[PDB]
Formats: C-alpha cells, structure tokens, sequence
C-alpha cells in the first residue's frame, strides 16, 4: 500500500467536483511526501499504522438513537457531521441563533495556511465540504456551535477516512463560543482528519474548545488556524483524549496589536497510545499578551509529546508570552517528549518557557488515604486538581463535568 | 484492642524493629519515648500502612482483626488516625473537600451516614474554634500556606471531625511550643471518652504534661525495654538519656 | 568548496593520518556540510565558512608572544600553537600529577557521545592527541591550563587549526582543567576543538574553557563529558570571541550517585552569532544534573540555545535541571533557545526553562534616580546577571581577568 | 514600593550613588520616617 497514492485515489474518485483550493492542496501533498521519523517535527509520533493501508471512504449513516447514546449533554447549536458529511436530518436549524451557517465546497474566501504540513493539505484537499460560519458585528449568541464528528470504521483491514474543514468568522464585537466533538461510532479504527480556521476581528472574543474522544484504535490529524486582528482576544481549549495516534496543531498569527492569546491543550495517552499537542505562535505586532498552558498525563506505554513555537518579530515591543508544559508520568514504561523553541527578535518583551516532568506525588496521595479515601478517589483528586487550571478554564460546569468523567475514565486506578 | 507482638520490620533490608510487643486496651493513653534510630518512625509507618516497610515477623491486631492485611484507607475506615509529623499540603484540594470526601468514606465504610452538609458546617466551625484555625479554612487547600505549628494543629482538628478509635500522634509534637501544645491538647483530650486509645510516640517529653499518658513505654534497638506509667517520665531523667529532653 | 579543501589538508599529511581520523574522515564525507534546513542548523551561519580558501600551516611564536597572551595563573601551562603541542613554550609535567603524552596513537579513545560534522572535522585534521591522566587518588597541586595560540595568514586564506586533549580522571582523582583560545593577532582563522574526559568512580573534575580568540574568527568546538559512579563534574564555559562560534559539550552519565553543572556564558556583539549546546544522558539513576546558561546579546548580536536532556528507562531518582536565561540589550538583537527533553522513567523530577527580556526597567530607573548615570547602571545590572555565572570561579585572580574580558563587550568597555 | 536589585549589595550601591552625587539612602546620601526625614533638617 502507498497512502500517498490511497489518498490520491481518494481525490480522484468517481463523482467528485474538487475545487481548485483541494486541487492546490492535492500537488502540495503529493509535493511533500510523507516525513520519516528523521524529519525534524517527526521524530516521536508513528506513521506506521498509516503509512501501508489501504484507505477508503464509506459515508454511512447513523439513527438519532445512536447520535444521543454519544452526544455531550448540553443546550447548544449542534451542527451533525457523520463519515464527513454534514447531515441536515440529525442537526439543529441555524435561523436566529446568532450564526450564519451555510456548507457547500466553494472556497474562493478561505484563507491560506499559517504553516503548511503534510497532514493539513490532506484534509484540506479530501474535505468533502466546508463550513462556512459566521458571526455578525457585535452578535454575541445565547448559546455555543457545537461541531459533533461521528465517524465509524469498517469491517475489515480496510481504514474509513473522513476529513472535516470548517471555517469562522468572528466579525467586529461579535463574541462566541464554539466546540468541535469527535467521537467514533464504535470500535473498528478509523482514520480522522479535521481542520477549523478561525478569523477573529477587532474587538472580538473567541472561546474555542475541541473534544477529541475517538476510540483506542484510530488515528486523529488535525491542524487549526486562528487569526487575530487588533484588541481581538482568543482563547483555545483541547481536550485530546482519545486515538491510537493523535497529532493536533494550532497555528496562531497575533497580525493585530494589545490583542489577548490563551491556547491550552491536554494529553492524556494510554496503553501504547501516542497523543501529540502542538503550537505554533507568530506575534507579529506588539502589545499582544500570550499565555500557553499544555499538561500530560501518561500512562503504562503511553507516549506525550508536546511541540511549541514561538516566534516574536522585530518591532513586536511590548510582547508578553509565556509557555508552560507540566507532564506526569503514570507509570515505569511511560514516555514525553517536549519541544519548545523560542525565535525572539525583539528585545522590549518578556517571554518565557517552562517545562516539568514527574510522577503522581504519592506522598499527598498515601496522606488522603490516611484519612480513609481509597486509593481510586485519592487519586482521582489529585489529579483533577492537576488538570483544574484546564477544566476551569471551560467556563461552564455542565461541559467540564463530562470532560472530567472522559479523564477519570482514563486513569488507571480507575478502569485500565 | 490493639495487639503487637513480636514485631520485625525492616527497611531497605536494614532491621529496625526486632520483635516489638506492645498491648493497647480501649480508654488508654500510652507514650512511645526512646533515642532516635531506635523505631519511633517505622513503628508509626507499619501501623499507618507505608508500602516500604517490610514486615519480616510477628502480627499486629486490631479490633480482633489482621492490620497488616488492609490498605491505608480500610485501616482508617477501622478506626487507626495518625497525626502526622510532617502533615501533607494538598494544593488544589479545599479542607471543605478534603474532609467531606473522609468523612464520607469512613462512616460509608463502618455502615452508617454522613453527616448533612450544613452539618457537616456546624461541626467544622466548633472545630476550627476549638483549635484556634483561621476562619478561612474549608475554603484553603490542605495545609498550603501553613506553618508547621499550623499544620499540627490542623490534623487535630481532622482527628476531632473523622472521630477514629485509635489515635496516633506520630512525633507530631515537634516544634511546638507551651502555647502550641495546649491547644493540640485540648484538642486530643477532648476525644477521651474512655473508649478511644492513644498512642503518642513522642519527639520530647513536655507533651506529656499536657496530655498525661496512663503507660509510659521506652524503645531499644526496635523493641520496648521498659515500660511504667507516667512516673516513669521522672525516672529516666535519672539515666541522663540525651534524648530524653531538648526541642 | 569546504568539504573538497578540507579533505585535500586531510590527504596533505595523508601518510600520517591515523585509522580512527581516516574513520572520521568517511562519516564528513558521507554526512556532509548541512544548510539551514538542517535541524540544528537553522540559526547558525556557514557561508562566512564554507566560502573561504583554506590552509593549515604552523608558525613559530616567541616566549614574549606567548607571555603577553598568557592568563596570570599559578599552573601546569601546556602551550599549543597553529594546532600543535609546542614543547618549547610548555612548562614541565614531571611530578605534577598529571601523567602527559603527546602522540597519534588513538587505540583508547572513546566513541563520540553524539557524532556531528564538525566533530568529525577536528577527529580528522588534529594532528596528534594529548593524552592527559591523572592517577587513582591523586589530586595534583595545581590546576591544568591548555593554552591555545592560534594565527591567521596574511591575505584572503584563512588558517585552521585543529586541537584534540583526552583527559582521564582514574578512580578518586581530583583535578581542574582549563581551556583558553587566543588569537595572536587580528587576523582570521578557523579554530577546532575537541576535549574528551573521562571521569571514573569517585572523580572530581572541574572544567573551565574560555572561548577568547579575535572578533573575526571561527570556532567550532565539541567536548564528551563521561561519569562513572559517585563522580562530580562542573563544567564552565565564557564564550566570549570569534565572529561565529558554536560550542556542544555531550555528555553521559552511566553511573548511579553522580553530581554534574554545566553551565555557559555568551555575550554577542556586533553581528558576532554565539552557539552553546549541551547533550545530556541520565543512563543511569540516582544522578543529579544542573544546567545555567545565560546570554546577553547587543547590537546585530544573535544567541543560540540549544539543550538536549535524555532519560533512559528505569533512571529512576533522576535529578535535572537546565534554565537559559537571556538578556537581549537593543532592538536588533536575537535570539533562539530550544531546550529539549526525552524523559523515559518516571520516579523523576526534570524541569527546564528558558527567560528572554530587557534589562530591568524598573531597577535602572531606582539606580539612576540615586544619582547613577544610565550606564553605570546598566554595567552593575548586567555583572549582577553574569555573576550567577562568573561567581563559580574561585580562584579571585582568574576570576579578574574573566570579567575584564566581559567588560570589553559592555557600553563603556569595562 | 522599594526596588530589588538581586546581585548588588547596597554597600556597592551606596558607595557608588555617592560618589555620584529609602529614608536610609536619604540620610547617607544626604541630598519613624520623620525622625530619619527631620534629622536631615539644616
């Protein structure tokens, strides 16, 4: 099997009208190749379970029944993609939500890449559609656009693939909150692609969470944009949280002054499971105030690995970045790999990286216990006060209290 | 209720304790005393339950029961609380939390209820007054920000709330001075019912004056050598022990 | 081009090439010169390098050169000039307790912690080693220092020099060891280096290089740091002359109860470009490592970080630490910092950090309002920031003369 | 809002504010608060 030519098949397939971005981003894709594990971003994320498939696209069909039995519980705009497709039947109407929302595959407005990747131009030219969001000047909508991702595997030694793109636009004032939930049909693997690019102007707000919980055995890749105009503020939660292999990108660009920056990010990979959380950051004017919070917890064979760039021109004065990576490790066959890398060319700022890794301290863990909690909740406790900066940081307890039944699930004095 | 006998542990392969015996019956004060080296902390450490003490003979008890067998947490269900000389600081986890989740646990784990939240409040207040703790403290996380006089007092304070049957104050009179040590006593003596036995394995001999022991015993090479009741203190002033008196 | 010149003063002494320099020869051929493409070459500039027309030729200098260049120390001076060992300038051995051996014979040598181009280069050129030995508990007298004069040829060519010392600490011995790089005058060269120690159970070394050569050359360096059990190992680095210097230090710690400090000062000034790395290996447990590397950089300046920390499985009780702070003094300075970590165990406590900021704006104004003119303030600031560094030189006299080097990069030039 | 300044001790601070040339500073720099304040009344 060669995937580059699977995926090329796949683009050429019979009854399908690519546009000429897909079609750009094809060439760019058979352009690059894939990457070995000697290419400088790849030397700790497997291509292997990928790289020799045979890939297809099977877009099913899924029952409300099954859509609720995975859906989060929560009063939203939910928007239903299934197998990568957007199914009208099982989504929620748009008109006077305070969203303009229109899919089709016209393209002419999308804007181009922060930081070209292979894996970005595969789903940007296997998309079968984009989503086209918007929020007018000064909107803020009642209540949040959630994204739900069903996708499903196949019978087989043959991976379903399905590629998701969606696109806002936050316009002058207009303030959201927006989610992206993937979640697999059941346990045949599959392999996801997705990709959101956001466009945040003056004066507006972005609050960003993505929910990654497919099962043990697919293999998620995504890469998001956010542009930020000056005064824009924009904050960006995820929650990787499920996947064989997981390598999800957020490419930032600060093309605006005092504008506020917020990506944080949590991994939590489990038996031989790889979970890759990535950042790229350009502060391109000044004033800008960025602040990156990207914590692990790995388990027996599980492998973290964290990637983060920043880059601050010249000019960019008054530049305030921080970057923070704490890893616990669960276990003796554990693995983290962190990467920040820091390009300052301006001298009036004040960035900073930092970075720890160790193990559960079993010193408060074996003092509650002392006290009469078992061993479970004690550990359960400690480390959701571990993640309680990223959980808080959801601003709404109904959502967080699902995001930490998804985290407790993966403990291992818990179910393992 | 509580019965050692011949008890050897050893840590990292070093004996420690060799052949302890030590009998404790309900309404009993008992004070564990002796020079450093001699089995204060791994005496402690076996009965609370740490995972690297390696008992190599002999049997601890409990309310007719095996000891050794249960988990840290089943220990504290049966009712074993120790004060710990080092308390922990839990970041992230509110003393409100903290100890509703003990509670909780503890009267499930022994078949009865909880109390009821605004109770749970009620009793805390009394508590918090009772030991001289900081109007703010449900709301702090465990410990944090606390001295050690502090966190003495605070672990009296949990003693008080969990109501065990067995106390152990584990050297935790350490660093405490006259006024410290009153009010770590009149917590602790509040919780003589003449039903709950305490053991306190002393750092210095001055908390004893405050808490008066009914067994005084003495530590040797990891075994009791000598034991007498609180009189006994007096007496060994006599022997010129160094360890027997400065804090 | 480089890599054709440089096999050509490979081949020019052909006949008196060693196996292993042959051996090194192959991998630089084979690996070739990397562009700015390259994973750890994105920040560092070859062209003022690999553009160059090469030579290696071994002057004569006088007593008087070598004094009016020399540190004022009290030590066991080994003198090299133009890449060679000068027995003339270098002071006796005998009964110092340093056993010194100066040939080709490289049977002994350990493999490369971490094999890279330059290395290969120095293996290949240097034209015979210092076998340095200090026997099972001894501690010698007085401190090592390896001197190194390096010359520049009149015109376009640019002289290079390559240097190789092996150290080896037996069982129990302590000792100090510095390294000093001058240049005997304003004209260009490329200088290699390459300071391999091994240090056995129970050692202690201390190790100082000081990096001094001239505003217009090129050194390219990489020193192997090998511990045993029980073993201390401080090593300290000023980095202060050459246009583009670039200096790794990879080391291995394969026994259990070892202490190690690694620390590196860099100071870039005019479109000066300074390079510190480190490689480090926790292979086996129960060892402690700490890493401080600070930098300030001025005009057109660039700092370049880059720290590796590896930590393999079961290294439990690992201890490591590594934080690159860096002070950038105008608008057009630079600088990029990538430290790095591959933890395998996880009984552990690895931390890294790395600052990036001005001067104190707050601390100079406060200074200034007391009477002290904007400079002055500055200088005592940016001394309080190097002395965490500076400070680990006991010998006072030594010390001295490491921050009259500094003072020559500050605004009022001391 | 007194300033720090980690790395420099006040002794070679002062000496070298007064061969330039808080209450503290203010008195051995000559240029409870009142009693330091007044005693550099003349």
């Amino acid at each position: 099997s060669n995937a580059l030519q699977q995926w090329h098949h796949l683009f050429e397939a019979e009854g399908t009208k690519r546009s000429p971005q897909a079609q750009q981003h094809l060439q760019q894709l058979l352009r690059t190749g894939l990457p070995t594990r000697k290419h400088e971003n790849w030397k700790y994320t497997p291509l292997e379970g990928l790289i020799n498939s045979q890939f297809v696209s099977i877009a099913g069909e899924i029952s409300p029944q099954q859509r609720d039995a995975l859906a989060l519980t929560l009063d939203s705009v939910r928007l239903v993609f299934v197998d990568g497709r957007y199914v009208p039947a099982l989504s929620d109407a748009t008109e006077g939500s305070g969203y303009e929302v229109s899919i089709n595959d016209d393209r002419q407005g999308l804007p181009d890449a922060i930081q070209a990747e292979v894996f970005l131009h595969l789903t940007e030219s296997l998309a079968q559609s984009v989503t086209h969001i918007a929020v007018k000047r000064g909107q803020r909508p009642a209540k949040p656009l959630l994204l739900m991702h069903i996708t499903q595997g196949v019978a087989g030694e043959e991976v379903n693939t399905a590629h998701y793109r969606h696109h806002l636009d936050l316009a002058e004032g207009a303030e959201a909150t927006v989610i992206e939930h993937f979640v697999s049909l059941n346990d045949a693997r599959h392999f996801t692609g997705a990709r959101f690019t956001i466009n945040v102007a003056a004066n507006a707000h972005l609050q960003h969470i993505k929910l990654a919980f497919e099962n043990p055995l697919s293999h998620h890749f995504a890469h998001n944009d956010l542009l930020l105009a000056e005064d824009a503020t924009a904050f960006s939660h995820s929650f990787l949280l499920g996947g064989a292999v997981l390598r999800h990108n957020t490419s930032t660009q600060l093309n605006g002054e005092n504008s506020t920056l917020r990506i944080n990010s949590l991994a939590m990979p489990v038996k031989n499971e790889v979970c890759d959380t990535r950042t790229w950051l350009e502060h391109n004017k000044g004033f800008c105030n960025s602040r990156q919070l990207h914590k692990t917890i790995v388990s027996d064979k599980g492998r973290a690995v964290f990637n983060g760039l920043i880059n601050v021109a010249q000019h960019a004065i008054k530049t305030d970045g921080q970057m923070t990576n704490n890893n616990l490790l669960m276990g003796k066959l554990a693995e983290v790999d962190t990467k920040p890398q820091l390009e300052i060319y301006a001298d009036d700022v004040k960035c900073s990286h930092g970075a720890t890794v160790g193990r559960i301290d079993d010193e408060q863990i074996f003092y509650l216990r002392s006290r009469g909690i078992n061993q479970q909740d004690a550990q359960q406790m400690i480390i959701y006060a571990f993640a309680a900066e990223l959980t808080e940081a959801l601003r709404d307890e109904g959502l967080k209290q699902q995001v930490l039944a998804r985290i407790g699930q993966r403990l291992p004095g818990g179910a393992r | 209720m509580l019965s050692i006998k011949d008890l050897h542990v050893s840590v990292e392969d070093k004996a420690i304790l060799r052949g302890l015996s030590l009998d404790v019956h309900p309404g009993e004060v008992h004070a564990i005393m002796g020079p450093n080296g001699s089995g204060k902390s791994t005496l402690s450490a076996t009965l609370a339950g740490r995972e690297d003490y390696e008992v190599t003979g002999g049997t601890v008890e409990f309310k007719g029961k095996d000891l050794l067998a249960l988990s840290p947490e089943d220990r504290a269900g049966e009712g074993i609380f120790m004060a710990f000389q080092y308390p922990v600081e839990i970041p992230g986890v509110s003393n409100q939390f903290f100890l509703q989740t003990a509670l909780n646990a503890v009267r499930s784990y022994r078949g009865q209820e909880t109390l009821d939240r605004f109770d749970f409040q009620d009793l805390m207040e009394e508590k918090i007054a009772l030991l001289k703790m900081p109007e703010d403290l449900l709301t702090r996380s465990v410990n944090v920000g606390f001295s050690g006089g502090e966190k003495k007092r605070n672990d009296i304070l949990q003693m008080a709330v969990l109501e065990p049957e067995l106390c152990i104050l584990d050297e935790s009179d350490s660093g405490l001075d006259i006024d410290a040590l009153k009010v770590v006593a009149d917590g602790v003596n509040s919780l003589r019912d003449g039903k709950r036995s305490f053991i306190i394995v002393t750092h210095y001999q001055r908390i004893l004056d405050y808490i008066k022991p009914d067994y005084v015993h003495v530590l040797y090479q990891g075994r009791i050598v000598k034991s007498g009741d609180f009189t006994l203190v007096k007496q060994l002033e006599e022997q010129g022990y160094g360890w027997l008196t400065e804090q």
